[PDB]
């Protein structure tokens, strides 16, 4: 479970990326598919070359959805619950595979904040992605 | 391993920048910190119950930093992972039994400390070598497992 | 997690265990022990020979708290409470271990059941564990 | 590599009882039933909606006995995984993209079949042996994505 100092950090992580979620988001996604490229089969319908516009914008998906579960950091199944089923039921990720994504938004994280990203503070979004993570796949904390 | 040339140019390139004995003890410690369990190697090492006891531990540093030094020789002969960490392999499969998943985490653990260090000079295809060097440490160092 | 099929089958197929859930219990540790020797190191100064006594014990221990989460199936974070506390804080057993343990509870159930372990209830069966295995990991959470 | 004399024995023994027609379809179909994301690597192959459906899929059963048939081919050279599957790992790493992962999930699959089919028979000690060819498999295949 997320302590104080866990959510504490989460949320002021989370706004320190500014204008910049989106942003943030793509370059995620990019890194994914360069480092593991295995998950790009679930994007059939995408292009997925570097700067595509399709990846920009599910980016700017993924951090809105991330900044709603910041948001209510108290009850994440409840936060995420469609995309939970979504992502569980009708596009049927491999569980495995979110470790990749939590790897890449921490990566990403990491490149852009280098002042915030403490040891506790690293601690407190791999606990929080690895949730976000489990919620999303079998809706469990 | 099947690095390419510009996988090795970007690798070797990348680490004559690296603050190795900053970047050490960094790495161990957020291990240790975001990864509980790893704990259970490391009892004689003292207090590292928090991350402040964790990255304020001597003992933690010293052998962070020998870790990355043991990265740093490899780097020298990337055509070769598995005959450098031969022997590492025997230490940590053999008598330590650490399970392999764990390398892949360490080295997960370094990539997010040389992306905090570089910045936006860690790019996600200058990453996709390092990805490459982490699953190249990670199956050497499996090598006495299977 | 589990959908009602799921339930269903994993109540027929558990049920049909029966009382030998301890017997393969001890059987799928002593499977985990041989294929993954690295687990041995969490038992230390346990018997782990073929028909240790000790090894039988701990088959029933592990077999009765399956089929107490197979009771409250809609309610495991709960029922496996205390057990994620041990796994995580006291025993800090890998994560990657439990997909270990349930591989070997599979190919048990496998070898004694082979009639009864359908393509759809051996499906049911792998996501019960693996929800089983992800509550057990939650206080890394 | 790894394998003891008594390990091949019984590899050798084992799958010479084995169907391998019957054991690849299901061992194929079950993959793509028990762990369903395997299913987007199999577009081409018709119907795949249901449980039922996939394990009366024809491509499914033929896909199955050919994957079946190239282990079978690889026991006879057991020392020598890495070669037998060479071509197979730049298949499956650099055109399918199949997660390194998902090849454990496949031999784990045939694990839980050869079980089915041999029953006590398929005891620790030959589940042993067996998991031995899954991880040397799966690290054959896995080796060009390092
Ligand atoms: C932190 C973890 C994740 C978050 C917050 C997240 C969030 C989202 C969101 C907000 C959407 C858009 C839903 C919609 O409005 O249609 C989405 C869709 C999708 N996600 Fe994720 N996701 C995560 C992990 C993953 C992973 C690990 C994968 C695969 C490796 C994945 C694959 C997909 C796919 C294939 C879609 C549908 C895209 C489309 O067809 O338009 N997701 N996700
Ligand atoms: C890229 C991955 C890794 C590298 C390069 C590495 C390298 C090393 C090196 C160079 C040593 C010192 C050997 C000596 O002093 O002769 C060592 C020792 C050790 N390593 Fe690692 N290691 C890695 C991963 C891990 C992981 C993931 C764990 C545990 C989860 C671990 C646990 C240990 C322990 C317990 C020791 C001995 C500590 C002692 O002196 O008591 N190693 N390793
Ligand atoms: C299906 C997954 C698992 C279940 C249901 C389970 C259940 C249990 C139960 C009921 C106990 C008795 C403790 C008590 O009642 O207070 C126990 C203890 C223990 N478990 Fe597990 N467990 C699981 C997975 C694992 C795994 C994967 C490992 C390690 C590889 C493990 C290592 C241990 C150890 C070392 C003990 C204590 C043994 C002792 O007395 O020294 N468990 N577990
Ligand atoms: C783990 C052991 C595996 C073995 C021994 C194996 C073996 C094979 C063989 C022999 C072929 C035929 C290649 C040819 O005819 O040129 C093949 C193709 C293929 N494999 Fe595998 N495979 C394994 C794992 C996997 C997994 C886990 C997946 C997906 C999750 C996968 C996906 C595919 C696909 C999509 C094809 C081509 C299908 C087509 O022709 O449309 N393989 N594999």
């Amino acid at each position: 479970v997320l302590s104080p100092a866990d959510k504490t950090n989460v949320k002021a992580a989370w706004g320190k990326v500014g204008a910049h979620a989106g942003e943030y988001g793509a370059e995620a996604l990019e890194r994914m598919f360069l480092s593991f490229p295995t998950t790009k089969t679930y994007f059939p319908h995408f292009d997925l070359s570097h700067g595509s516009a399709q990846v920009k914008g599910h980016g700017k998906k993924v951090a809105d959805a991330l900044t709603n579960a910041v948001a209510h950091v108290d009850d994440m199944p409840n936060a995420l619950s469609a995309l939970s089923d979504l992502h569980a039921h009708k596009l049927r990720v491999d569980p495995v595979n979110f470790k990749l994504l939590s790897h890449c938004l921490l990566v990403t994280l990491a490149a852009h904040l280098p002042a915030e990203f403490t040891p506790a503070v690293h601690a407190s979004l791999d606990k929080f992605l690895a949730s976000v993570s489990t919620v999303l796949t079998s809706k469990y904390r | 391993v099947h690095f390419t040339e510009e996988d090795k140019a970007t690798i070797t390139s990348l680490w004559g920048k690296v603050n190795v004995e900053d970047a050490g003890g960094e790495t161990l410690g957020r291990l240790l910190v975001v990864y509980p369990w790893t704990q259970r190697f490391f009892d004689s090492f003292g207090n590292l119950s928090s991350a402040s006891a964790i990255m304020g531990n001597p003992k933690v540093k010293a052998h962070g930093k020998k870790v990355l030094t043991s990265l740093g020789d490899a780097i020298k002969h990337l055509d070769d992972l598995k005959g450098t960490f031969a022997q590492l392999s025997e230490l940590h499969c053999d008598k330590l039994h650490v399970d392999p998943e764990n390398f892949k985490l360490l080295g997960n653990v370094l990539v997010t400390v040389l992306a905090i260090h570089f910045g936006k000079e860690f790019t996600p295809e200058v990453q996709a070598s390092w990805q490459k060097m982490v699953t190249g440490v990670a199956s050497a160092l499996s090598s006495r497992y299977h």
